[PDB]
RNA sequence: AUCGAGAGGA
């Protein structure tokens, strides 16, 4: 739903790299190139970013119950 | 009948990780040091959330847990702070916890990203690692027009043996005998295996010749830090903690012997 | 075993002086060679084994030696050898007549149907016939002397252990053998799946008597030349089909 | 519902002692040390250092159950030695080794930063 | 060997004999047994009622 | 909920008493996947355990007299074999002769019958695993196996 | 002095049927002083041997130079003079089979002793005179040392 | 039936042993005198097991034969298999 | 979706049915386990008469 | 709470 703060396997922070990863993707970078640019050397963290779907953006479409 | 005489050798020391080699020590000691790296290094982490208001798409457990996973600067205040179990004060005090406060309302049309910058603490020395003066800030939650987050948090002292959020390591690489001299691992086909980063061999050879009178020495390390502590502080604090645990065990043993 | 193999392996000898000297100690071999009562008793033991061999040939028409019997006599012999530090390369102090009387006394001690009246005596004999035949075959004097080399204390311990194990193997009153059999027959069913019906369908077909078997069949065996030659056997086939 | 508290693995329960000395009867000059709220982290190092001693005939450690939080260390020494003394000497030597390693690591860190 | 003829030779071991057998698709046991050159001791059936 | 019921269950339906089935005169329990693969690898002829390894394994032996057996190799370094440790695991003085799943059919005919080149022909004497590699056919539910002989 | 058999052997083959194990190799050795036959399992990882090597085998019922029965227990902290210090490879085991060509009448002209050093087997066969000291269920030592 | 002769087996059965142990354990737990010297035992199951091993159980087994008769055996008069 | 937390259930003298005074059904109603025909069968093969009586009479509907 | 149905687990 939202990007996890830490990698499950090793515990390295990945919750501050989703927006940068998206920017690199829009900047014509390959996915692996973006992962290397963000310093994701371990394939656990590479999985944590590459396999993430962001459902919070879809959930933000619905109007809030309380105004 | 006495102790070893180990030697350290630091190959790479950065602001994120430390590389060092420990020579002339036992495998038990090296693995114990690694285990203490992972699980017995006290750092500061949020462990008490009181959500005043939350209109976001993530529930209160979701929010709290994400806030708890956020690492905080624990370089020096971790020693002065004491565990709330041993603290003689009430539930919280300045000497056993760090205050936090979040207050964000999204009023613009653009989606509001509640990052770790919105975490405001009473302690100037205990701040989120991404807020320290590059890497971006950790996303806690996203808010649209109307949704608002209001919470209070307390950061306590603990080690990874309790929760993984108090673990200060982003990976502890451990390796001995890069060339398989001791035959600890039996390769069915040695030529299929890539050389280690610390291997000292030619390409025509796969592993070192068998050493019948050898024991694991020259243990290699790569202690990546999550930002709560510098890697040198991690290693020093882990060594001190292992020494302290052995000391308490010695005191208990002396008391038990005297009781007999 | 054949007749010659049976005689060679189970008929105690008292004519080969050197073989007897190797097999047993000096006093024992002298006594066996001298006393004729000893030889007569050993001959009677071999005669009993021959009768038991014929009875076994009758009971098992096929040469299947696998039987399910209480006491693993070979295992107890091995245990006695290990316990009493028996040396298989030296003559033993065990007397063959001590062996024979020991087997007789142990047979008297192992009882399934008690009593003295002839009906109960015959019932006990029938109930322990197979185990007694096996026990005599295993505890032969020739075998115990030339193959097992047991000592006197080893033989005594062997007899006591056999008695205790058989008394332990005797069934217990109050056992629900019917429920035991039902469960022991129903369990394989859960694991079990010309042409002949087999498996659970045939098992059901058996339990509920089926007037009309799914695959009824007759296994016909021929008596005379028909069994050997082919023309007469096909003729019989035409006669039957 | 029956999840044990997180701190149960190291926090000592009230009235429960950290260590306990029991004597082995099967062999002489042997003792059983039962340490609560400890794990392989201390067990392995204590066992190895006891194995260093030339007058320690036996040294072994075990965790009876990974759900439980106690370790058992068995030490058998020479007739002229005592398992309690062997345990104490092993702990003292481990303390000395850790102190030396920490001092040398601090020196190496200072050298690496200062160039 | 479970369906062959097992005999005892003059020397005295078990020697299986290779002889023809006939397996039928039906069941008439009394009539089959009351036949010339058919063994009435070993011929059997698999229909328990019969 | 009652003392007599507890006593009768203890005296009849205990797992140790339920080892052998009257259904097929054989053990219903044996060694299962991980321990079976591990004992097959452990009882190989080329398994050598160091001093610390042997002591650590012995810490997990309940019926241990406390005496470390003499190592099968004293020089040039003390080493214990897996068969030695399993021999000390085996209880009492039970005797057993079994066969491994890789035993050739001609081994018992030609030479080396009693000295197996392939470390087959499991033999236990006086509670000691003299030789052989163990598998299902020696630690399983088959009749005559090691566990059956032990029971 | 506790020595049962002592002779010098020459290795004639090594795994003649195939390397069944990685760290253990079968040896087919013959002697010259007593004309013996030896088949031995050796841990070649710690004690490597090759074709044509010559060594002396000393089977002993006790490792102490003076005649004193051994308890068969690990006592590393022992300072008593032992003959193990004069050899390179010693294994501890028990005799599990003795086989001979004896008949129902004649004695044994030749003999074969089977020893198990914790699964590492050894068969020594030859004349019955020099194997008379071997008994089943008895503990022996190997005490091998290569010579040039 | 004369007490001089009996046709049942002299060995206690597993069912007889289980029921005797249970009944004696219940009796002990209901404050009955003990026939053995209790070193430190405080649980009826092991107290009854000690009494059984001492062959001092005050219980008589009434083995009912199918014909309708019965033979009374004391626990001390029966061989304990286990 | 198989979380053990929704499968654990224990009973000790809870509610009973109305037609027969036997324990209820389903962990949702705090009902006990069924000691069925096969269970009584195995206990018969065991010979545990007192345990069979306790299960089918004493602990079910005295 | 009762009945019935459906979906499932071993
Ligand atoms: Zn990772
Ligand atoms: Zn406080």
């Amino acid at each position: 739903m939202i990007i996890p703060v830490r990698c499950f396997t090793c515990g390295k922070i990945v919750g501050n790299k989703w927006e940068a990863y998206l920017g690199l993707l829009q900047a014509e970078y390959t996915e692996g190139d973006a992962l290397d640019a963000l310093g994701l050397k371990r394939y656990c963290c590479r999985r944590m970013l590459l396999a993430h779907v962001d459902l919070i953006e879809k959930l933000l479409n619905y109007a809030p119950l309380e105004k | 009948p006495y102790a070893n005489q180990p030697t350290v050798r630091i190959t790479e020391l950065t602001d994120e990780n430390v590389k060092f080699i420990i020579e002339n020590t036992d495998l038990a000691v090296a693995n114990s040091i690694r285990r203490v790296f992972i699980a017995e290094v006290p750092i500061i982490a949020i462990d008490w959330v009181q959500i005043d208001a939350n209109s976001s798409v993530l529930h209160d457990e979701f929010i709290a847990h994400r806030l708890g996973l956020i690492p905080l600067t624990s370089d020096d205040i971790v020693d002065k702070l004491q565990y709330s179990r041993d603290c003689t004060c009430e539930e919280f005090c300045p000497e056993c916890s760090v205050e936090f406060t979040l207050d964000v309302r999204c009023n613009e049309d653009q989606t509001r990203h509640v990052t770790s910058r919105d975490l405001i603490s009473n302690s100037p020395r205990v701040i989120p690692v991404t807020s320290r003066n590059e890497q971006d800030d950790i996303l806690i939650v996203k808010l649209r027009k109307g949704q608002e987050l209001r919470l209070r948090a307390y950061a306590k002292k603990g080690f990874g043996k309790e929760h993984a959020k108090w673990n200060p390591t982003a990976g502890v690489a451990f390796e001995y005998d890069p060339d398989n001299a001791l035959r600890h691992t039996v390769y069915p086909k040695p030529e299929e295996w890539p050389k280690s980063e610390y291997s000292e061999l030619d390409e025509d050879e796969s592993q070192a010749p068998y050493d019948p009178n050898g024991k694991p020495e020259r243990f290699y390390y790569n202690v990546e830090s999550c930002g709560s502590l510098r890697p040198e502080t991690i290693v020093l604090s882990a060594l001190s903690g292992l020494k302290k645990k052995l000391s308490d065990l010695q005191t208990q043993l002396s008391h038990e012997i005297q009781s007999d | 075993p054949s007749n010659k193999a049976f005689e060679k392996k189970f008929r105690f000898d008292y004519t080969n002086e050197r073989a007897l000297r190797r097999t047993l100690q000096e006093d024992l071999v002298k006594d066996v060679l001298s006393n004729a009562h000893i030889q007569n008793e050993l001959e009677r033991e071999f005669e009993r084994m021959r009768e038991d061999r014929e009875v076994l040939r009758v009971i098992f028409p096929t040469g299947d030696s696998k039987v399910v019997l209480p006491c693993n006599l070979l295992r107890m012999i091995w245990n006695a050898q290990k316990i009493f530090h028996i040396n298989p390369r030296l003559p033993s102090d065990l007397h063959p007549i001590k062996v024979v009387e020991g087997v007789k006394e142990l047979s008297k001690k192992l009882v399934i149907v008690n009593g003295d009246d002839p009906l109960s005596r015959q019932a006990q004999e029938n109930a322990t016939l197979l185990f007694n035949i096996h026990l005599r075959s295993t505890l032969c004097s020739r075998r115990m002397a030339e193959e097992f080399r047991l000592s006197g204390e080893a033989f005594d311990w062997l007899l006591g252990e056999i008695e205790s194990k058989f008394n332990q193997a005797i069934a217990h009153p109050g056992e629900m053998v019917g429920a035991l059999a039902a469960q022991s027959l129903g369990e394989p069913a859960t694991q079990m799946t010309k042409n002949v019906t087999l498996g659970v369908p045939r098992l059901k077909e058996l339990i509920n008597i089926s007037k009309k078997p799914k695959t009824p069949s007759l296994t016909v065996f021929l008596l005379g030349q028909s069994a050997r030659d082919a023309e007469r056997a096909k003729d019989i086939l035409c006669r039957l089909e | 519902m029956n999840a044990p508290p997180a701190f149960e693995s190291f926090l000592l329960f009230e009235g429960e002692k950290k260590i306990t000395i029991n004597k082995d009867t099967k062999v002489p000059n042997a003792c059983l040390f039962t340490i609560n709220k400890e794990d392989h982290t201390l067990g392995n190092i204590i066992k190895s250092q006891l194995l260093k001693d030339p007058q320690v005939l036996f040294a072994g450690y075990k965790v009876p159950h990974p759900l439980e939080h106690k370790i058992i260390i068995r030490v058998q020494t020479t007739p002229d030695y005592s398992p309690q003394e062997a345990f104490t000497n092993a702990i003292t030597d481990l303390i000395s080794e850790l102190s030396l390693l920490e001092e040398r690591f601090r020196v190496a860190i200072k050298d690496k930063q200062e160039g | 060997d479970n369906k062959k003829k097992i005999i005892i030779t003059e020397d005295g071991e078990f020697k299986a004999l290779q002889e023809w057998i006939l397996e039928t698709d039906g069941v008439s046991l009394m009539r089959v047994l009351s036949e010339k050159d058919v063994d009435p001791v070993r011929t059997t059936s698999n229909d328990i009622v019969e | 909920q009652s003392l007599e019921t507890r006593a009768e269950i203890q005296e009849l339906a205990m797992v140790p008493r339920m080892i052998v089935t009257p259904q097929s005169n054989r053990p219903v329990m044996g060694i299962v996947q991980d321990t079976l693969t591990a004992v097959r690898k452990f009882t190989k002829r080329d398994v050598f355990l160091e001093r610390g390894e042997v002591m650590n394994l012995l810490m997990f032996l309940s019926t241990w007299d406390g005496k470390v057996p003499q190592p099968a190799i004293l020089k040039p370094r003390p080493l214990w074999t897996g068969k030695q440790i399993f021999s000390l695991i085996i209880p009492g003085h039970i005797n057993c002769i079994r066969t491994h799943s890789t035993h050739p059919d001609d081994e018992d005919s030609g030479p080396y019958k009693h000295i197996s080149p392939g470390d087959t022909k499991v033999v236990v004497e006086n509670g000691e695993l003299i030789m052989g590699i163990l598998c299902k056919k020696s630690l399983g539910t088959s009749a005559g196996s090691l566990v059956h002989i032990s029971y | 002095a506790g020595i049962l058999f002592e002779d010098i052997f020459d290795v004639k083959d090594i795994d003649p049927e195939g390397k069944k194990f990685d760290r253990v190799s079968r040896l087919h050795c013959e002697s010259e002083s007593f004309k013996m036959d030896l088949i031995l399992d050796v841990n070649i990882q710690i004690y490597p041997v090759d074709l044509g090597d010559k060594f002396r085998l000393v089977i002993a019922s006790t490792l102490y130079e003076d005649g004193t029965l051994d308890d068969g227990e690990y006592n590393p902290t022992d300072d008593r003079p032992s003959r193990a210090d004069q050899f390179e490879y010693v294994m501890y085991g028990k005799v599990y089979r003795i086989e001979g060509d004896e008949t129902s009448t004649e004695a044994a002209t030749r003999l074969s002793a089977y020893v198990s050093y914790g699964g590492l087997l050894m068969r020594l066969q030859g004349d019955a005179n020099n194997l008379h000291g071997f008994e089943v269920d008895s503990r022996v030592y190997l005490l091998m040392k290569k010579l040039a | 039936q004369a007490n001089q002769k009996r046709i049942t087996t002299p060995y206690m059965t597993k069912y007889e042993r289980a029921r005797v142990l249970g009944t004696r354990a219940l009796q002990i737990a209901m404050c009955a005198p003990v026939m053995v010297e209790l070193e430190g035992e405080t649980d009826p199951l092991l107290i009854a097991m000690k009494e059984l091993k001492a062959r001092k159980i005050p219980i008589i087994i009434r083995r009912y034969l199918p014909d309708g008769s019965y033979e009374d055996w004391g626990v001390d008069e029966l061989i304990i298999s286990d | 979706k198989h979380m053990v937390d929704d499968k654990i259930h224990s009973r000790a003298r809870g509610p009973i049915q109305i037609l027969n005074r036997q324990p209820m059904e389903g962990r949702s109603r705090d009902g006990g386990l069924r000691f069925g025909e096969m269970e009584r069968d195995c206990q018969i093969a065991h010979g545990a008469a007192q345990f069979l009586r306790e299960r089918l009479f004493e602990a079910s509907d005295p």
